[PDB]
């Protein structure tokens, strides 16, 4: 479908 | 108050928030003892250090004026402060499913690039925390033009919120509601890395000779740090870089300002017009919110990373550490076969709300969990055993009606076992909800350590439910299904 699909607030590590 | 104290107590911080975990047993005691000292360094500084002199919708047009300049779409939309969350996006104009109704270009992204050309650039090539970390590294990108009167991104700064709802700033009473739960441990480790952050920031900042002509030398608090982190954490997305061979973070301006509502990813990233791209979710009318669908999280990544609750979330679930144990006598033999299926010996797996409470992936573990040995070795052995690896996390080829009997009494049982950890009871959290009056924060709360516990009673009916279909097919020697 997209090729690149953006999601808010992605979940990152922060440690 | 001198800077002598302030760096005295940064250090005391640093040295507090870099000791190893005590333990889960101590973590509670570990985040009060936190918790004291940072509202000590808080209450000695002055708040955010940049504060503008208008209110939040003051600055709306700025960053609408900013963003035509730069050939984003302003038409068709406006902003409103809704009651429930928050300032949004509302239609001016009908609006049908899958029209292309708003584009970003990458000249107004603030991006981990973008942080590397500024002035925190020197800072960025001497400092392995922020080149490991992007989120990091946007953190601080964005308090630096926060601190910068002439910053480009300055429209989009000036507009964001003073205030979020991320457990950062939740009271102590309010994270309290958390006791027992999976979800404490992430707000204990979301808050012990936060303060770390900061005192090592701080002593970074004054220690660093490429953070001299940083703005953050002048003036860092406490403040700034947390309102920063969850600026990021809120409302960072990933986006593909210009050379298209690798991935970013990045802060989408106007785009960002859409609330969350169940439905799919209508948000893409046009690399030959170099920007960012959303269709409608679905029709919106005229005076309509407009909302986007953020991911697939469930409530507690929402109420952690995102600051919010979502009521209605069809993507929620809860952790649960499976492992295959040391003293079992055909630990070989399993292990084996869950590593020709790449599945670890012992993992963290998912338990959902949805219609199969499990993976593929936990089906599969739990299939070889309850393998006896003439099972095992057929997984192991011959011409057919690859053929049995491939229909491992398969619903519909079980390896025998006793291998599924097994594997869901195990679970109907760990679920039921894992109810009886909490400190309430469903019933008690309903009766919380509606017979007190309590802030948006401890509805989260309370709310979250609801969802944990109803999504472990869903797990243990469907498992009775499938225990009991399997053992008819058992006591009926139904034929196996095949291939
Ligand atoms: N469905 C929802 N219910 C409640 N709050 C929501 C929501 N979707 C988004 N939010 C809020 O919006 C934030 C993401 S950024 C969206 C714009 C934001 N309301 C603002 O004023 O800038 C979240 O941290 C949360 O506070």
């Amino acid at each position: 479908t997209l090729k690149y699909p953006i999601e808010h607030g992605i979940v990152t590590n922060w440690d | 108050v001198s800077p002598k104290e302030i760096l005295n107590l940064t250090s005391e911080l640093l040295q507090k928030c870099s000791s190893p975990a005590p333990g889960p047993g101590k973590e509670w005691e570990e985040y009060v003892q936190i918790r004291t000292l940072v509202e000590k360094i808080r209450k000695k500084q002055k708040g955010l250090s940049v504060t503008f002199d208008g209110k939040r919708e003051d600055y709306f047009p700025d960053l609408m004026k900013w963003a035509s300049e730069n050939g984003a779409s302003v038409e068709g939309f406006e902003m409103v402060n809704f009651k429930e969350e928050g300032f949004g996006l509302r239609a001016t104009r009908d609006i049908k499913a899958e029209e292309l109704f708003l584009w970003v270009p990458r000249k107004l992204l603030m991006t981990v690039e973008s942080a590397k050309n500024s002035v925190l650039g020197p800072l960025y090539s001497q400092d392995r925390i922020l080149q490991a970390m992007g989120n990091i590294a946007l953190a601080f990108h964005l308090l630096c033009e926060r601190a910068s009167p002439n910053s480009f991104w300055q429209p989009y700064i000036q507009t964001l919120p003073s205030e979020y709802d991320t457990p950062l700033y939740f009271e102590e009473d309010e994270v309290r509601y958390l006791q027992s739960t999976q979800a404490i441990h992430d707000v204990f480790s979301q808050y012990k890395n936060t303060a770390r952050q900061y005192a090592y920031f701080y002593k970074v900042i004054q220690t660093h000779p490429h953070a001299n002509k940083l703005p953050l030398k002048d003036s860092f608090t406490y403040e700034d740090y947390r309102w920063a982190v969850s600026s990021v954490m809120t409302r960072q997305a990933q986006i593909p870089t210009e050379d298209g061979s690798r991935v970013t973070l990045a802060l989408i301006p106007l785009w960002d300002m859409c609330n969350h509502t169940n439905g799919l990813i209508t948000t893409g990233y046009n690399l030959e017009d170099d920007r960012c791209e959303c269709v409608a979710l679905q029709d919106f009318r005229a005076g309509e919110q407009i909302y986007i669908f953020y991911g697939t999280r469930s409530n507690a990544e929402f109420v952690i990373h995102s600051g919010f609750f979502f009521d209605n979330n069809s993507h929620d679930r809860v952790k649960i550490k499976l492992g295959v144990s040391k003293s079992d006598r055909l630990y070989a033999m399993k292990a084996e076969v869950l590593a020709r299926a790449g599945i670890p010996t012992s993992s963290v797996f998912a338990l959902h709300f949805t219609e199969p409470p499990i993976s593929a992936q936990l089906l599969a573990f739990l299939r070889v969990f309850c393998m006896t040995e003439e099972e095992l070795k057929e997984h192991l052995l011959g011409d057919s055993a690859i053929d049995r690896i491939f229909t491992l996390g398969n619903s519909e080829f079980p390896v025998s009606w006793d291998n599924e009997v097994k594997l869901w009494t195990f679970l109907e049982d760990r679920a039921s076992l894992l109810l009886k950890t909490y400190k309430t009871t469903i019933e008690e959290d309903k009766s919380v909800l509606k017979n007190h009056d309590l802030s948006v924060r401890a509805k989260m709360a309370i709310k979250l350590r609801l969802g944990e516990k109803e999504i472990l009673e869903k797990a243990v009916k469907s498992a009775a439910v499938n225990r009991e279909y399997y053992r008819q097919q058992m006591e009926e020697k139904a034929p196996l299904p095949k291939y």
